[PDB]
């Protein structure tokens, strides 16, 4: 229903973009991007623009055998979402928001999503890394896992 | 007939009911749910043949076993109280509390929706406390239903 | 003669049939399959000798054990219904459902293909729900076939 | 009603009382605590139906099991002494020491506080020394309470 | 049949090259190469040319003893297939294609392939590595494993 | 006498014979082989002494247990057929198939070569299928021989 | 009364004494020491009530399980010799050697000092040799005493 | 007195003797060796007291258990042959082979040398082949000695 | 003729009738039902021969014994009242209550339906209360019927 | 009429009364209770027929037997005393104490409440003491009532 994309990165982008404006804590809705939409020196928002979310798959998706039928793979998909802002409290609100938004869908039997399960499974803070002299991006992130049965065309 | 399909566990919603009223008894937070109809089997053999002459079934029940992690004060006080009552203390009477139990579970692709219902489940023992330091409490139940009252596809 | 050879488990195609109409009963998604023809053995010893004097066999049965991960509604409604019928609830009657089981499996080298076939398999107990949080459901069967109706190379 | 809820084990406060004078017997440092009211179940079956015809309960007891790490001389000298007394050696008499046990535990959310109270707990065996090199001592109790005197929300 | 290749790398090249022009998602059938067929400064397609798949064996193949006879090895092999294109949608579609191509042959009996099992076992996305400022190849991959009984010289 | 020495398991060659003809029955691909002569022991004690007065042996047999991984269609059809016949289906008769069994094993340094021979091994149960998904089938036998007919150094 | 407190195992000193003389029998090198007073419990139930009418204790003993790593030639020759003698061989007589046992253990903070004394400990079986290649020998004792003669705070 | 001391397992020298001619039977390659003199204990209790009134020992034996990795034809052909003979096949007779067993072991410091000797050890079962692919053979014995003929320090 | 066939106990329906009306008497819940027509036999022997000269029948009766677990007031009050009367207390009169009895059973494979009918069964004693702690009341009747009035296949 | 129903033994409520006063005699703690009204039957047979010509009742009594675990001084002292008197010693007189007896039980599903009453029960022997080691004293009575004075449904 809400996504039906062929790949997890676009699926999570479609879930984050589908979110109501009322379900973001800040004054304005963030902008959602594939991590490779932006060049590194441009990465993160500028001042007087809303915060930016970068989404990608950081590690290998598993394709486990489900049965002796060979009819589906138990597919486990890995994602990370980074929140970038100049506001050290906005990145924290975005982390809270992303965990909330993606805590819908948690056990879709492929209802909204093309998956059995989309879940936040961990979160990182990187605010310690932004140096204090220069204005610069604070960064925080959500780690997401995603599971489903994916067809094999073995049985025609 | 309906194509066999895998099932995502968490999509299953379990509910307990008072058989006097069909009212719900609040219960939540399952981690395992095993429901297993059984009969005793008697096989006939005689000096005529090494092979089984006949086989027959008797002593029907349904094994119900559950692991869960949300404590229910209603479910416990029902089990103490016995049929058609609640109690805050052990009751010196001969009747176990009987629960109707239903589990509704969408198939992985939504291809069908299994509704399983069990009549007159009773539990020989009930954990009230199940503490381990540095963890949340987790509780195990074993019980026995009289029979399966429904096992059907309830999609559409 | 035919040379002994290894077998890749997943190559096996397993089916159940209704022994009345010879129709297939839909079943799928096995993970383990054990078929073991057995007899009770009786041994004669007497004061004449410390060695075994005679040995004989009786009570043939075939132990059938299966682990499977796709739920079949038809298989369960057959098991509930008993011979020549299907039902949506426990039946108060003495006849268990009898399944013919056939399993066909090539050698790893393709050098033979054993067909194993078993008459009148019955299951004392049937798992209806077998849910564990964060996993797909998985189910076990244990049952007794009357005898092996076929064990031959069906290649060529 | 009161909503079912998770419980953090460590929030629980456990105490033993002498049932004569309602004085506390000093005990501390548990690691696991299990309290399980039980009954024996008798099921009636007869030739006229394969389903269970009746079920009844008898032999109430409460299984109490405790793992603990702080030794108490008072608890042990009570257990040796038997009812209404303390002793520094085994007593040749037929009355075991009977403890009232009370465990009071908040919900993880603070939404209720279950008090579980058990009369006349007795322990068949008592660990006095339980040493293992390079570790602190740890001890286990198993015992039977007569009944639950209280199971209610004691919040507010 | 479809390969009879002497080594796993050439086997997977042959399987990808045996794919019909109908079974690729893009308009143009990709070109399949060994990773060492092209030098680094010219690896990946030029513009106006079909996308490129690079095949090689990235990690140690294992030769487990199958049995006490020593007549055969339980050989397990690993392969990576990387897809290179300038089109981020095209590498995604190619990854899905490689998965649903190499999911034929999932449980051969040395029928098409010389193996018991060729399986996609995981998938990698590397699109986040491509700098956005320049034109440049996106990369995605399928990791695929292969298992079979491989003959020894011991018994001539 | 001959120096005791360690033995490399794989050096052992196991063979099965029809006792009617001394013809070989094709069987291969073992993983484990246990052959253990046994007797029951009766020890005599009386009021005159706390020490054992006598000890005696009776009920000789040889335990034979085998794990193996190459399926033999001949061996299975012999076990079905009973003495002096083969069958493709269970036989309704009282005689188990009796196998003569011989294992010949060179010592680690070639210092000796034991031949162990067991007469009239019978197996109460025979695995046919023994599938696990994503593995080759592995089969376990337990049986009992009447006596050891030979245990000697075969070397030179 | 004395505050319950944890105990560091190794601070416990264990000693054995000949009950005829109160002389020490040399023993050392314990790894585990479990001392557990026990009784058999008889619970009364009648048709009057599901609750226990009465409970009573009988058949007192103390379980004494010890694991140790220093072999004592005196302790073994006492156990052979029986009461009031030592022997270098099995004795054909009806009396087991009885050891008085005492364990003295300071509490973790020195808050108290447990002395536990057990009279007439006897051991049904004694390991003399307990070899494992590439380790020092380790010995397990199980025995039982008649009663606890002392359980007191020894401090000050 | 002699101070209790640790024992390095591998310093143990183990031997078997024929009790007729006092000749050694060649045996080697031990891995574990357990020697445990034991008695059955009978305890008297009566209505007079809850404490043990009397305890007595009877039915003495020495449990001998051995794990070993070097096969011996002499040991096996003695076990087959029975007292005062060797045989290359099972014997149909009632006398088991009786071995004297002696084990000698210095303490870790050389502060004593424990010599343990056991009369008339008998083994109910003997492993002849104990193969497992990719390993050397390992063998186990369990048997009963009549009594300990020696337990002393043989140093100096 | 009709083939012999097994009969499954639980398939039996037992009924009692008042021979004044052919009205049914409510009875239920059997567990055992034994019916045995019998005669006294007299054998003639004389000095002429060691073999039996003749044998003859007399004193026909049918032993009926039933165990059942559902109590019936109607059945008990008919037995109290005697022929053609129902009573709530012992009657001082000489006529016992005579019941007609019929038991109907399908054979295990439906080859026939055996109906046994017995006239004028009388029971010398009637268990009114048959209570055992922790069990349902189980009642055993023993009595003599006059004759078997029907024994036939009552199937289609 | 009223449907037959199971009865649960622990729902019994046995009471005794003095027939002189209708005063209750204190009695408690039953575990088994059998009540069986009976008559002697005489059957008539003659040369005219092998079947029974007549059957008649005589020598009516009610077998009462009770096993109980709580001793009663009143019950024993009434039995010693005889009718209308109480004694602390054996009385040398010819009149046995006659007890009226009543037992009441709800049926298992509450369909009826059976009351059984028996006049003039006498016990030929009374167990005063019934000590068995490690058990509560269990007492068995066997006696004969004159008649059943009542047997009815006493539910409202």
């Amino acid at each position: 229903a809400t996504t039906s994309a062929s790949h997890h990165v676009q699926a999570i982008i479609d879930l984050l973009e589908a979110a109501p404006d009322a379900d973001w804590t800040p004054t304005q809705t963030p902008t959602v991007k594939r991590y490779w939409d932006d060049a590194q020196s441009e990465r993160g928002p500028g001042a007087d623009m809303p915060a930016i979310l970068y989404v990608w798959s950081p590690t290998t998706s598993s394709l486990d055998r489900f049965s002796m039928d060979g009819d589906v793979f138990d597919q486990n998909d890995s994602i990370e979402v980074q929140a970038w802002s100049f506001d050290e409290t906005e990145v924290e609100q975005l982390q809270g928001d992303i965990v909330q938004i993606l805590s819908e869908y948690l056990d879709d039997n492929e209802v909204q999503t093309p998956y059995s399960d989309v879940a936040p499974t961990g979160t990182n803070d990187f605010r310690e890394q932004t140096p204090a002299r220069t204005t610069g991006h604070y960064i925080m992130s959500v780690e997401v896992e995603t599971r489903g049965l994916s067809e094999t065309a073995k049985n025609a | 007939a309906t194509s066999p399909e895998g099932i995502w566990s968490n999509s299953g919603a379990l509910t307990f009911e008072d058989p006097a009223d069909d009212s719900e008894i609040l219960f939540a937070g399952v981690r395992d749910v095993t429901i297993t109809p059984a009969y005793e089997h008697a096989e006939l053999y005689t000096i005529d043949s090494t092979f089984r002459d006949e086989v027959k079934r008797y002593e029907h029940n349904v094994n119900v076993e559950i692991t869960y992690a949300k404590f229910s004060l209603e479910f416990a006080q029902e089990w103490l109280g016995g049929p058609g009552a609640t109690a805050t203390a052990s009751q010196d009477d001969s009747d176990p509390m009987k629960f109707n139990l239903e589990n509704v579970t969408p198939s992985a692709s939504g291809g069908f929706e299994r509704t399983t219902a069990v009549e007159n489940v009773v539990f020989p023992e009930l954990p009230l406390d199940s503490a381990t330091y540095g963890e949340y409490e987790e509780y195990s139940l074993t019980g026995s239903g009289r029979s399966v009252t429904n096992l059907a596809d309830t999609s559409g």
